[PDB]
DNA sequence: GCTAAGAAAAATCTCTACCA
DNA sequence: AACTGGTAGAGATTTTTCTTAGC
DNA sequence: GCTAAGAAAAATCTCTACCA
DNA sequence: AACTGGTAGAGATTTTTCTTAGC
């Protein structure tokens, strides 16, 4: 048998910390036992699970960060769904200047969600009062994880490369910062629609407003309710709103949730 | 098939090909 | 036409540094002209070509580097084709101790090619005299490019993880270094043949010697020369040595070069 | 009486085998690996763990979740 | 196939050949030839090292020698305590597979530090070749002494000349080629033994020609693509695969 | 882990001589080790 | 007049460094 | 119990467009 | 006695961090 | 004119092996 091999393998891992293939080959135990012996050791288990996530890309989400260049402090804000950049040079990295930059940005463009890191200027009472008055949801990243806001750190890189390209056409650094913002927003194309960033933010916000008005006018004159049968149990749920009846399935709304149900499990009543 | 000084001739899936010597590992592979 | 658009596009890139899609869309020139306008600018051209190379893996090549741990200096050497590790703790990072480590290593295992970085201990007259006496070819990497010796830096990582696993079983750091070398060489399996590193270096060197002796005995009694026709011009080359005649092609040796020629372009003479 | 205890032990076995997981995470400025903690919520990208009566949010790229057989 | 097995058994009954030669001659797989050797009543170390210390020019030189090949590893010690001997033994066991250590009844070899190292690395220590190796190393050291400044350089240069530059023995091999061939042959033996045990955990019910009934449980030796070799009644025989049933066996 | 389950199932089969599906469901060990426990007993047989 | 070979120009796909 | 990597450019491979010779 | 469904155990494939 | 990223582990997906019920 191999039960004595299981005991000798546990003593061997306690001294030498083998991996599972070494024990499964030298003691001739099955591989599930060797994997369990390794999985019950706390001196091992030093490795993550090797995947990446995906940030939020809603049409009113902004991300914000600070960078340094030639002894100055730049503050960068990016519109995530389009790539649109605003930037400024601060005299100090306090919370007063960050609150004023956020107030001017919220006065110019519609902001509803803001994502930042845990720096001392972004976790401040002045930024808290500005977000309260202008009705913004402020969310913070997991600490010491800059991948949670990857768009604004990538735009830090793009801004610094443009600034080194056009540095000899200006005298100060604030002039070169604003020239780099103009070159990024309007003079570089390529991406989703072949647009620049200014054309893309115009298209995204205009499309948002147009599609809300269109489907308000559609949904205010609707009828033809649908009773449908779904779930693990074959029950029947009540009044659902038919949205679009298609070649193969229908789309219903139930309790402010969108669902796609085929034609065999639904009945339409006028 | 043949091991040279700067090249190695192998047969791989009924295809004879020539690989450089620094891109090969020749084992007897007891297993 | 678009020739005036070509002139306006050159002035526009001189001021703003557009990419090629912006100029090709705003001035309606073909894309080859826009790519040439960008390619003649020296303020641009800041990007590599996005590939990787492949290091040497001959059966007698070694790589060497130094690392630091708890205020000490470890020196690591790896056999590249198998993954076999030797390591030591140096009292100083000079050239005398590096020459003595290399001399002991060359006395134990056959070394013919050594690859290092450009540190002050590896570019030294003592290491030069040891490589001269023991007949080793010493090659150095491109400066400030640690990817040229990736095997020894990866083994620096593996050694430090094992040392933190078994740190509480020893008192000093030299003891824990030698225990980590034993655990890496003999207690971890998985890889090319399911081997450990010690089994793999034994298999590689034994296979090298066996295959030289076998093909010496084969080639000392050979005959059946082959005249073949190849090249852009249909000429005929002289005495070539037939090695293996196969179903579809033959393998010949010409001027100490191996070649694979099909049966239609070769004639065998006994 | 006995059959009710059989049903209770079966239901408690399924409840205990749903969500008894352990988490080894990596956090802080100097990112070290720390001891076992209890999994609470698992979304795509990050997890919420309870360690020492403290709730922490760790990404899934910096933690290992160990199940039971 | 079966003709090869019959010729292999008759030739082993005459001359008692080894299994590598029988497999290469009679063109049978290695597990069958190893079973033919293992069934014979008359037919039933690569990891042993020796250690010693010596003196030269007021220094202490410690020498370890692989016995079956003559392979030398040497060093210069600052003292003769048990901690330095334990460090030398730990470095040696971390570089080569050491299973059995043979020494004499010195003080530094009979120590708690050496005992702790042998406990951790699982070595069998035995107290009682190295005299001949000390004499040979001292002759090479005196032969090349004018090329080195210190004694440590001359010691390691003599170890290199002993291991790779001197040829002798039967075929004219050095000590490094001999130690590598010995350990590689032992590795081939252990891998084949793992395959043999994993195959021999099965069982075979076979049906002979001109019958409908299954015979007794014969043990499977080799399971090919079209044929099956079994051991039954102290006899090795080849059955086609369409008259066989292989089932798992639990007879521990 | 099921390693304590392996030890407890060995004590339980030494008393009552269980089968392998019973031990694999009661002690939550995999089926191969439960079949090996039944195989090592000289009085029982896996079936 | 119709059709296909050949080459130029454009479109798509995979891979890399840098962002405290 | 409600969190998360991304951006843009350098080459390689596949596809579409345009001129011309041959039947 | 033969055949197929079901599940367990093993083998392969893609992706990540760290190495001054 | 002659240089170069790699190693090993965590999950996901595909494949092989083993028991048992049905005809
Ligand atoms: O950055 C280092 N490693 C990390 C790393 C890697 F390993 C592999 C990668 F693909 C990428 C990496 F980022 C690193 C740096 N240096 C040296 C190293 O050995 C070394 O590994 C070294 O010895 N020198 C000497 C020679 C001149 C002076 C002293 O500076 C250099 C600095
Ligand atoms: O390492 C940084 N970037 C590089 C990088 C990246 F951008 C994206 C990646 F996927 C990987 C990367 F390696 C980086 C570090 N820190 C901050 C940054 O904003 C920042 O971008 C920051 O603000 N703080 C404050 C909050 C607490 C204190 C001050 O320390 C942190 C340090
Ligand atoms: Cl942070
Ligand atoms: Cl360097
Ligand atoms: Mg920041
Ligand atoms: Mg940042
Ligand atoms: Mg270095
Ligand atoms: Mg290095
Ligand atoms: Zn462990
Ligand atoms: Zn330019
Ligand atoms: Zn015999
Ligand atoms: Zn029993």
């Amino acid at each position: 048998g191999f039960l004595d091999g299981i005991e000798k393998a546990q003593e061997e891992h306690e001294k030498y910390h083998n991996n599972w293939r070494a024990m499964a080959e030298d003691f001739q135990i099955p591989q599930v036992v060797a994997k369990e012996i390794v999985a019950q050791c706390p001196k091992c288990q030093v490795k993550g699970e090797a995947m990446h996530g995906q940030v939020d890309a809603s049409p009113k989400t902004w991300q914000m960060d600070c960078t340094h260049l030639e002894g100055k402090v730049i503050i960068v804000a990016v519109h995530v769904a389009s790539g649109y950049i605003e930037a400024e040079v601060l005299p100090a990295e306090t919370g007063k200047e960050t609150a004023h930059f956020l107030l001017k940005l919220a006065a110019r463009w519609p902001v509803k969600h803001l994502h930042t890191d845990n720096g001392d200027n972004f976790t401040s009472s002045a930024v808290q009062a500005v977000c309260w008055w202008a009705q913004i949801e402020h969310t913070f990243s997991v600490p010491y994880n800059p991948q949670s806001h990857g768009v604004v750190e990538s735009m830090n890189h793009q801004l610094k490369t443009i600034i080194t390209q056009i540095r000899d056409q200006a005298e100060k650094i604030e002039t070169a910062v604003q020239m780099a913002v103009l070159i990024h927003n309007f003079k570089r194309k390529g991406g989703i629609g072949g647009y620049s960033a200014g054309e893309r933010i115009i298209d995204i916000i205009a499309s948002d407003l147009q599609t809300t008005k269109l489907q308000n006018q559609i949904s205010k004159i609707q009828n033809f309710r649908v009773y449908f049968r779904e779930g693990r149990d074959q029950q029947w749920k009540g009044p659902a709103t038919l949205i679009w009846k298609g070649e193969g399935a229908v789309v219903i709304q139930d309790g402010q949730d969108l669902k796609v149900v085929p034609r065999r499990k639904c009945k339409i009543i006028k | 098939i043949w091991k040279g000084e700067g090249a190695v001739v192998i047969q791989d899936g009924q295809d004879l090909k020539v690989v450089p010597r620094r891109k090969c590992k020749i084992i007897k592979d007891y297993g």
